[PDB]
């Protein structure tokens, strides 16, 4: 069942949903000025592959999802993004009719999900101090 | 009631661009011959692509506004250019020389197309001079009062291009970097945009040869089941018509003269080869083409250039119209030579909607050559001795319509070669690089513990 | 291409229509050449006024059909109008 | 900016050829095509032919097949690549080709038939007494 | 309440320590020499900032303070380092004002948390191994 | 005291121009009491 | 005005104004730049 | 070697001798020939 890289693009979310291991392994890889010419077309690369996936890994870190790939978060599903049942979401679609569904409502969930971790470490650091 | 959860690593990509970078294989490198484009300090590829076939998915493509075009003509521009710098400067050679006809054997065609120059050049020695002579053709000495001159020598100097490189090319290929990705159109009727409804994602393409040429793409990727010809608008003039084969028509390019190079000191350690004699008698130098197989190929354009202007157009073709010696004629290297070739025999015809004879090109040879008119540079390239002869596929071929008529029973088609990115945009039409997103939130019922 | 009308006799103030009749797909633009200079480009792409337009004209398309409305007329208006697709031009209309 | 620097009027014979200028200068001469358009007074603009700079590729309208041509002549001046000329030449003139003859420009060049910048004109008049 | 960056500067620590998601998210963000004179100006910053956030962010990985922001560990205070109450250090001074009285207790206490941490993950692994 | 005007450096223009400014790295990290026992 | 140190000697003072005087710099000639070829491809600017 | 003169066409007594009207030969494009130019120097930029 190994698919491969972006091997389920088109295939059902609840069976894309399974697959998340092989495109998050993927993210990050590896007679004087012609090494120049090809080096810094390469050194451009590597670094900016680095750091484009250090801030998806800083920006999942803050939510509470540090090291987890299906991490589940407080905040509700507020249905006026979308107001579909879970088997017209799950079983049914595939991640990219998905990603121009809600491409407007994004920087509306990455800030409710900031907010609901910031409240939850000082709520936590509450619980144990009276300990 | 339902609950946000993030997703890490969803198969989601947008339409992006970024530095694609070079690969080649493994015994191209390990030869060590110098190449112009250089691959040996390049980095060598898989042993074999993972060509991933997705499924269910319809990508948006498009030839016309792609990128690696115009990343592949940056990269071009600056490995032809970064191979000249470590070779000599012929700027010693802005003399005043004195030429003369050669007429050891000359038939009447190529009656002064090479003259005999005789000049004063500096030795090994900065203060003594040489007496040398050359043989330069036409089309790179003009006259100043015979006393003449170079071509460039008010204009500006010319690296010669050092023998130990050749510019033969090595198939490169373009790998995506870590976190992109390439997709290939496995469409055969894929014509210029839109749902290619098979789409397959390449970590690296396959072999890209970066050939030169005008009015008649050289040693290309053949189409596949048919003829087809790609245009952004058929309907626009100042749109190219790119058409590419199924069967590649096959060319002789040859020159019959066997020149020897001869070595000149100018300065310390830097030399100077030029034409001393033609070993045996100077003909034109010409290209075969067999018309059994050319006719058919025109005969299998016009069936399917009947689809786009109708079933009665009388189609017809012409030889270029105007403009100077680059696209007014096929130019291309044929082993580090560079051919001028009249192409007025092939494109000459007319449809009317209803055999070892070989059409002959008869071509000239320059050495000042300048390949991508940018003011400043020049190329000399050095004199290649014995007979030079390559044999070669007609892949692709460019058009260009003209003209209004009010009167649609008629199109001559003229070929036109006026930009140096439209041989690889007809090899880099399947390809489009998309950058992956993966993070994505989705609605489940997750209620967190703590 | 053909434009409709010809001649268009009015008054400044007044509203005045040219419908330039296409043929075939093609993004039409609309010139106006003033008598003793060089015409120069008003509508372009059918609807979008060009650079330095005072809006008092108007590109409208329904179909194999465009419009030019020119709401009010003004003193130096009265000249020629031509309409243009790939290289082709109109009969042209001088509004007077 | 961009400038558009055209030749003066000519009176030519019926029979003669003519050789009008056009002097493009203030953008990137080599990569923005040109055009040609002479307007009868009597009749419709006609289009006559682009010319893309670098190489001087050409392409005639029909109605003019192996009568006009288009030159070109870059810039070779390394301080100032930006400009450069563009010449016409009609030869075997006719009383039909009374006109006024403009150089033209597309707006942005990835589109070409746009033509907002004109040039002055270049009224040239054939008459047979 | 959106300050900004570093806009809690002087503000009290009983507030400056509800505003940390801002400072964590602006750690790492983003005719031929001529391209070579700003590159290697640009280059030299990127790849220094990203081995400066990854030091400090390894550096929190070995305390048990893997992907969290306010982190709580075993080792207590030492009062040898200061002598003050939790409402003279918390509601009322600066982070600023903070760091100068403690600055050299620095490496005492990061030497304090890497021993905590290596013998708590010694105990957990012979707590479970009875299972 | 009689002034005479004089440039004998060149950086003098510009550090007219950067006298506002001076440039501070962040330190995120920091330790602090509280009231924390940690549960395991 | 600034300075490391008004007391000193070797320290510049920099002056600071708020409104600021204005100046018309001009020439007068009228000289015509005239290229002059050196070598091949390289001209050399001079006063004619 | 330059071979400088004064320039008198229109001169102020103030502005007397500031600019020379040197006069020297020089290199063409071909690497062979010679030709005689001439120029406009200020007489900062020239000694003897
Ligand atoms: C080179 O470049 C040029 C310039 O870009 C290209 O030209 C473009 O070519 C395309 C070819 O697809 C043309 O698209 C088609 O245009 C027609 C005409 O649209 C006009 O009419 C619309 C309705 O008018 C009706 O009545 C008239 C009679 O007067 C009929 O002639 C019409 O056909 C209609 O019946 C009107 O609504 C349009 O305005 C709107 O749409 C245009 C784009 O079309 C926009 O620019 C406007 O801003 C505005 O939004 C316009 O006035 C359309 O009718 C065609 O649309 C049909 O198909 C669409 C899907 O492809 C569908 O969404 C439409 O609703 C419509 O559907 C019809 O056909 C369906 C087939 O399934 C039927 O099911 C349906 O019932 C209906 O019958 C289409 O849009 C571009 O207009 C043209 N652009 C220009 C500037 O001319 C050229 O092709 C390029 N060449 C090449 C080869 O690359
Ligand atoms: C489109 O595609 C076609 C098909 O590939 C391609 O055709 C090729 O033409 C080129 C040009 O002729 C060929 O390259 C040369 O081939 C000649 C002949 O080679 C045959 O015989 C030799 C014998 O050794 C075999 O090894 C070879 O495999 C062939 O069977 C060779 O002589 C050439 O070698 C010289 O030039 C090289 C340039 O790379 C040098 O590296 C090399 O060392 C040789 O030059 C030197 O030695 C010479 C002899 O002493 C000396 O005189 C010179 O001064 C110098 O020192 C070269 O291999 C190529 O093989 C053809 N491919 C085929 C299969 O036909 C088109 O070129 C291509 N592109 C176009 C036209 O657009
Ligand atoms: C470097 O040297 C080159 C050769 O010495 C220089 O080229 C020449 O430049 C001049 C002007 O700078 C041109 O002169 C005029 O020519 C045009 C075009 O016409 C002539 O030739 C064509 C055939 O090519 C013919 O069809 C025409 O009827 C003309 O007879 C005329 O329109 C002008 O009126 C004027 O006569 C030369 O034509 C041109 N020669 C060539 C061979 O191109 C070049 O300018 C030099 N570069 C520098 C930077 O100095
Ligand atoms: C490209 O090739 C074509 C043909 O293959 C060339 O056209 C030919 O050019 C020659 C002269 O170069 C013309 O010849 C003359 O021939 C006539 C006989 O027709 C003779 O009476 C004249 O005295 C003169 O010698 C020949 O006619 C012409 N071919 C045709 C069909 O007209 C063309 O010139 C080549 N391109 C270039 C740039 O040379
Ligand atoms: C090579 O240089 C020599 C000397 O510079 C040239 O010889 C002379 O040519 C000039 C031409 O004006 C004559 O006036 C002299 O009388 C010649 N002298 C001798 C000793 O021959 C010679 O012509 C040059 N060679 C070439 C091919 O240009
Ligand atoms: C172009 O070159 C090829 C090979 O160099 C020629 O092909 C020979 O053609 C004959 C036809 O009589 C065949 O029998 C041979 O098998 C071919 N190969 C060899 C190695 O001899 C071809 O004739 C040339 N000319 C064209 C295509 O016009
Ligand atoms: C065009 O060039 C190609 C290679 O550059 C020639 O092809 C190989 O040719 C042999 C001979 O028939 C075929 O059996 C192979 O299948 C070809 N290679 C591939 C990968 O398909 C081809 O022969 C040339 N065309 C002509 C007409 O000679
Ligand atoms: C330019 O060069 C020529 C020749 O090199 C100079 O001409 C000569 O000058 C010397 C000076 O010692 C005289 O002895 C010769 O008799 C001159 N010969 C001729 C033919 O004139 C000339 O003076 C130089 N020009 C300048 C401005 O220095
Ligand atoms: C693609 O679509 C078909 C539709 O029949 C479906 O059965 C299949 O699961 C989808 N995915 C793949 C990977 O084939
Ligand atoms: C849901 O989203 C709308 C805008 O899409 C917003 O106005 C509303 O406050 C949101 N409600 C909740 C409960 O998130
Ligand atoms: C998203 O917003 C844009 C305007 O910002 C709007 O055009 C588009 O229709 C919106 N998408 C949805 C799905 O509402
Ligand atoms: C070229 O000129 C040189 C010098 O005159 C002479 O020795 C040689 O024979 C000539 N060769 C030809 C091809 O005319
Ligand atoms: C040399 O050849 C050219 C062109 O072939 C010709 O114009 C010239 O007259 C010839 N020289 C002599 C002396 O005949
Ligand atoms: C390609 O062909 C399809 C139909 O096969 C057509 O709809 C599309 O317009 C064509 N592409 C272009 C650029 O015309
Ligand atoms: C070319 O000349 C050389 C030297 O005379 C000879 O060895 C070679 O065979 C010649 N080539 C041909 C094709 O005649
Ligand atoms: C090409 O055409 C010429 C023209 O006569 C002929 O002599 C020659 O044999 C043909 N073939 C080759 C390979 O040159
Ligand atoms: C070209 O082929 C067509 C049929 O494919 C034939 O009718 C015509 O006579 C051929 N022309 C030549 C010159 O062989
Ligand atoms: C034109 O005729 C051909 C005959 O083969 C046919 O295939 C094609 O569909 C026709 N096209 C039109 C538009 O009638
Ligand atoms: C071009 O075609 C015409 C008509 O088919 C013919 O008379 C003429 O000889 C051809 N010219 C060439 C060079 O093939
Ligand atoms: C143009 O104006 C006429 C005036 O009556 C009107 O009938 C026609 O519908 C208009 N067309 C458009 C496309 O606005
Ligand atoms: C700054 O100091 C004042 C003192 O009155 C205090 O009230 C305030 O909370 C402090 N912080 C800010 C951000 O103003
Ligand atoms: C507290 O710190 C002092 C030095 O500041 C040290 O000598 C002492 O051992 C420490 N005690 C504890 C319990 O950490
Ligand atoms: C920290 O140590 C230095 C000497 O290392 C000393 O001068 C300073 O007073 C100390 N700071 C405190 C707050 O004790
Ligand atoms: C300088 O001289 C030129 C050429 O004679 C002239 O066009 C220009 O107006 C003059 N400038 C002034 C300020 O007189
Ligand atoms: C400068 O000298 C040259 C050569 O003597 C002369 O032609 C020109 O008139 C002189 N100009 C001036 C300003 O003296
Ligand atoms: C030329 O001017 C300089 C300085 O103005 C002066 O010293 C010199 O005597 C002048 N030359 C002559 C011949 O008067």
């Amino acid at each position: 069942v190994f698919l491969g890289f972006l091997g389920a693009a088109g295939s059902t979310m609840g069976a894309a949903s399974m697959t998340l291991t092989v495109q998050a392994r993927n993210l990050l890889s590896g007679h004087l000025l012609k090494l120049t010419v090809w080096g810094i077309k390469q050194l451009q690369a590597r670094v900016l592959a680095v750091e484009r996936y250090l801030r998806d890994q800083q920006l999942l870190g803050i939510w509470g999802c540090s090291g987890k790939l299906i991490c589940c978060t407080n905040v509700p599903w507020n249905s006026s993004w979308s107001n579909r049942n879970l088997s017209e979401i799950w079983d049914n679609m595939t991640w990219l009719q998905w990603d121009k569904e809600i491409s407007n409502y994004t920087q509306i969930i990455y800030g409710l999900l900031e907010e609901s971790q910031n409240q939850q470490e000082k709520n936590e650091q509450d619980l144990l101090a009276l300990d | 009631n339902l609950w946000v959860t993030v997703y890490y690593g969803v198969p989601v990509w947008k339409d992006a661009e970024t530095t694609l970078f070079c690969a080649s294989d493994a015994k191209a490198y390990e030869t060590e011959k110098h190449n112009v484009w250089a691959t040996h300090a390049c980095v060598p590829t898989d042993p074999n692509p993972q060509e991933i076939h997705l499924e269910n998915v319809t990508e948006e493509f498009n030839m016309w506004k792609n990128n690696m075009v115009e990343q592949m003509h940056t990269d071009i521009i600056s490995l032809w250019d970064q191979s000249l710098k470590p070779c000599v400067k012929l700027t010693p050679l802005c003399v005043t020389l004195q030429c003369t006809n050669v007429t050891n054997n000359i038939t009447d065609d190529m009656r002064g197309e090479l003259k005999n120059c005789s000049f004063n050049m500096t030795t090994e020695l900065r203060d003594k001079k040489q007496k040398v002579y050359s043989l330069f053709y036409r089309l790179d000495v003009v006259q100043i009062n015979k006393e003449y001159r170079l071509i460039n020598c008010n204009t500006s100097a010319c690296t010669q291009a050092c023998p130990k490189v050749s510019f033969e090319p090595i198939p490169i290929h373009y790998c995506a970097p870590a976190g992109f990705a390439i997709l290939k159109c496995k469409d055969k009727k894929f014509n210029g945009t839109g749902p290619c409804p098979s789409v397959s994602t390449v970590q690296c393409t396959h072999g890209i040869k970066p050939v030169v040429s005008t009015q008649l793409l050289l040693n290309g990727s053949l189409a596949e089941e048919e003829v087809m010809i790609r245009s952004e608008n058929i309907t626009n003039n100042a749109k190219n018509i790119l058409v590419q084969f199924n069967t590649p028509v096959q060319i002789n390019c040859t020159r019959p003269n066997n020149n020897t190079r001869k070595s000149i000191r100018i300065g310390p350690g830097q030399a100077f080869y030029a034409t001393g004699d033609i070993i045996g008698d100077i003909r034109q130098a010409h290209c075969n083409v067999s018309k059994a197989t050319w006719n058919e190929t025109l005969g299998k354009v016009v069936k399917q250039l009947r689809k786009h202007f109708g079933n009665n157009t009388i189609i017809r073709f012409a030889n270029s119209s105007g403009g100077d010696l680059e696209v007014t004629t096929h130019s291309f290297n044929c082993g580090g030579e560079f051919f001028y070739c009249n192409t007025s025999g092939l494109f000459n015809s007319t449809w009317i909607s209803n055999s070892n004879d070989s059409i002959t090109l008869p071509c000239r040879i320059k050495q000042i050559i300048n390949m991508w008119q940018r003011i400043g540079q020049c190329m000399y390239a050095p004199p290649i001795q014995g007979v030079i002869r390559c044999v070669s596929n007609i892949t692709g071929l460019i058009l260009t319509r003209d003209g209004g008529s009010t009167n649609s029973t008629t199109e001559t088609f003229r070929p036109g070669g006026g930009d140096m990115r439209d041989n690889w945009r007809s090899e880099l039409y399947k390809y489009k690089v998309v950058k992956i997103e993966p993070l994505g939130v989705a609605p489940t019922r997750c209620k967190r513990r703590v | 291409l053909t434009q409709s009308p010809g001649t268009l006799s009015l008054s400044p103030g007044e509203t005045a229509i040219i419908s330039c009749r296409t043929s075939q797909y093609g993004s039409l633009a609309w010139y106006q050449q003033r008598p003793g200079q060089a015409p120069r480009l008003v509508i372009y792409s059918g609807s979008t006024r060009a650079a330095g337009i005072p809006d008092r004209f108007s590109g409208s398309r329904w179909g194999p059909d465009y419009n030019l409305t020119i709401s009010n007329l003004e003193s130096g208006d009265f000249g020629v109008y031509y309409c243009q697709q790939y290289e082709f031009f109109g009969q042209g209309t001088k509004v007077q | 900016q961009v400038q558009l620097v055209q030749s003066g009027g000519q009176m030519k014979k019926p029979g003669e050829s003519m050789r009008i200028s056009c002097r493009a200068s203030g953008y990137e001469f080599i990569d923005c095509t040109l055009n040609w358009i002479r307007l009868a007074p009597g009749k419709r603009p006609e289009w006559m032919g682009w010319l893309k700079p670098r190489w001087g590729a050409v392409n005639y309208a029909r109605p003019l097949q192996g009568r006009v041509t288009m030159t070109r002549q870059l810039s070779q001046d390394p301080d100032d690549p930006d400009w450069g000329t563009a010449f016409l030449e009609l030869r075997s003139l006719t009383v039909d080709d009374t006109a006024v003859y403009f150089c033209t420009r597309g707006k942005n060049c990835d589109y070409n038939w746009d033509f907002e910048h004109w040039g002055r004109g270049t009224p040239v008049i054939v008459s047979s007494p």
